[PDB]
């Protein structure tokens, strides 16, 4: 399949955090989800259906996910933040699930 | 919190076949799907393969298709791969990511287990 | 909100097909049980559909009454027919 | 030289009136059977008009 519209790299240093956007039009079909690549090489899930926060989650806004982009959870600069984001879509119904390539965080 | 224990890691030669076993723990085995994800690293993930949570279909990555097959049994608690005839696509990190379907999230990620061949 | 593409998983092998035809759709929408009925039928030739929407009722089980079913198409093509199976649509988990 | 017309020259029965017979498949006449392959009483049905 397709592979996500993403930055890769967002090298951001306000007291805001820039809006990291990804997308697609398979978006539109179902709601994507994301999940970061933290140092020690594990996966969390951080936004998923683009309401609502996991349990054990840093705590932050949500994400909105207005249209074919996703606009997700971000909040001002933290220490935690240098981990970067993966986008993520299962497609419509043949059961694939792709990534893009990873966004880049840094202050 | 569960967890899963994913094995079967290490160095092969290109072309032949290795084993890639996913212990699970602390829930029920017979209720969810299994995922995998290869990476290679300096570039992104891909997910590589699926079954059921009986193992009823067995759904791949399209440009790896008829060369897997990958299977489960309850009893045994395990998911494992068998890498037949590779063409040294798999310097991959392969993860095992639970699957309890919120329309195909990804619940918990696992350590990741490296195969890479000497060529 | 509500577009309602559907996803062809019901064959592979698109092998001598013969005969193409576009109808105009069979079922529309009311609160109640709307029974909707159909009757394939083996005739030698020609296949006929006896359909009727009916109106609004609350029978959990078969309802009475009558109910006169209206000859809308036969098909000319004539092949054996010795089984049936229907189809669904469903976002149905894997 | 006309090759390509063709003929059911066996079948296990008679037909219906208006059916089409694509069945691409060995007729047996005796009861030894035969699939997939030629052999003793085992017929390719599709004769060719020559
Ligand atoms: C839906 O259901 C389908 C029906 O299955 C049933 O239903 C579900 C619910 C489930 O419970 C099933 O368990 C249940 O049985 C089912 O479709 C099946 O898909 C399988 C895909 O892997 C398929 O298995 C293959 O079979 C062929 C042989 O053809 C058939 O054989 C059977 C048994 O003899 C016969 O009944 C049929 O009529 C056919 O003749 C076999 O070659 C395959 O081997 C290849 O695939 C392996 C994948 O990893 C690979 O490792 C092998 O090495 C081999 O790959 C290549 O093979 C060629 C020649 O064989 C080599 O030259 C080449 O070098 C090889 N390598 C490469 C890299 O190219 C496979 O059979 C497996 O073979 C390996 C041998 O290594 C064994 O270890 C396995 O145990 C074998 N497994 C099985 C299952 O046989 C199977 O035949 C299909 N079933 C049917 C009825 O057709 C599927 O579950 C669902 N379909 C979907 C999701 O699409
Ligand atoms: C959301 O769906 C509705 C219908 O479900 C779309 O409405 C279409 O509107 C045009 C113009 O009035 C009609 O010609 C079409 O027949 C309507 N239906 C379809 C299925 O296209 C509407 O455009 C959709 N909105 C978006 C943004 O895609
Ligand atoms: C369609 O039918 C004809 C009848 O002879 C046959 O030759 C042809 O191979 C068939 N096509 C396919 C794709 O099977």
């Amino acid at each position: 399949s397709y592979e996500l519209t993403q930055p890769p790299s967002v090298s951001v240093s306000p007291g805001q955090t820039a809006r990291i956007t990804c997308s697609g039009d398979a978006l539109s079909k179902h709601y994507g989800y994301w999940y970061q690549q933290k140092p020690g090489q594990a996966p969390v899930l951080v936004i998923f259906k683009d309401s609502e926060r996991p349990s054990g989650i840093p705590e932050r806004f949500s994400g909105s996910s207005s249209g074919t982009t996703i606009t997700l959870t971000v909040s001002g600069v933290q220490a935690e933040d240098e981990a970067d984001y993966y986008c993520q879509s299962a497609d419509s119904s043949a059961t694939y699930w792709v990534f893009g390539g990873g966004t880049k965080l840094t202050v | 919190q569960v967890q899963l224990v994913e094995s079967g890691g290490g160095v092969v030669q290109p072309g032949r076949s290795l084993r890639l076993s996913c212990a699970a723990s602390g829930f029920t085995f017979s209720s969810y799907g299994m995922h995998w994800v290869r990476q290679a690293p300096g570039k992104g993930l891909e997910w590589v393969a699926v079954i059921w949570y009986d193992g009823s279909n067995k759904f791949y990555a399209d440009s790896v298709k008829g060369r897997f097959t990958i299977s489960r049994d309850n009893s045994k608690n395990t998911l494992y791969l068998q890498m037949t005839s590779l063409r040294a696509e798999d310097t991959a990190v392969y993860y095992c990511a639970r699957a309890d379907y919120g329309d195909f999230f990804f619940d918990y990620w696992g350590q990741g287990t490296l195969v890479t061949v000497s060529s | 909100k509500s577009w309602m593409e559907s996803e062809f998983r019901v064959y592979s092998s698109a092998n001598n097909c013969t005969f193409e035809y576009v109808s105009q759709p069979f079922l529309m929408d009311g609160n109640f049980k709307n029974l909707r009925e159909f009757v394939f039928k083996n005739i030698d030739g020609y296949f006929k559909i006896y359909s009727k929407h009916t109106p609004i009722n609350l029978v959990r089980d078969l309802p009475q009454g009558f109910s006169a079913l209206e000859p809308l198409v036969d098909l000319p093509i004539g092949i054996n027919i010795t089984r049936f199976q229907t189809l669904l649509a469903l976002h149905r988990s894997y | 030289g006309n090759y390509n017309y063709l003929y059911r020259l066996f079948r296990k029965s008679n037909l219906k009136p208006f059916e089409r017979d694509i069945s691409t498949e060995i007729y047996q006449a005796g009861s030894t059977p035969c699939n997939g392959v030629e052999g003793f009483n085992c017929y390719f049905p599709l004769q060719s008009y020559g």
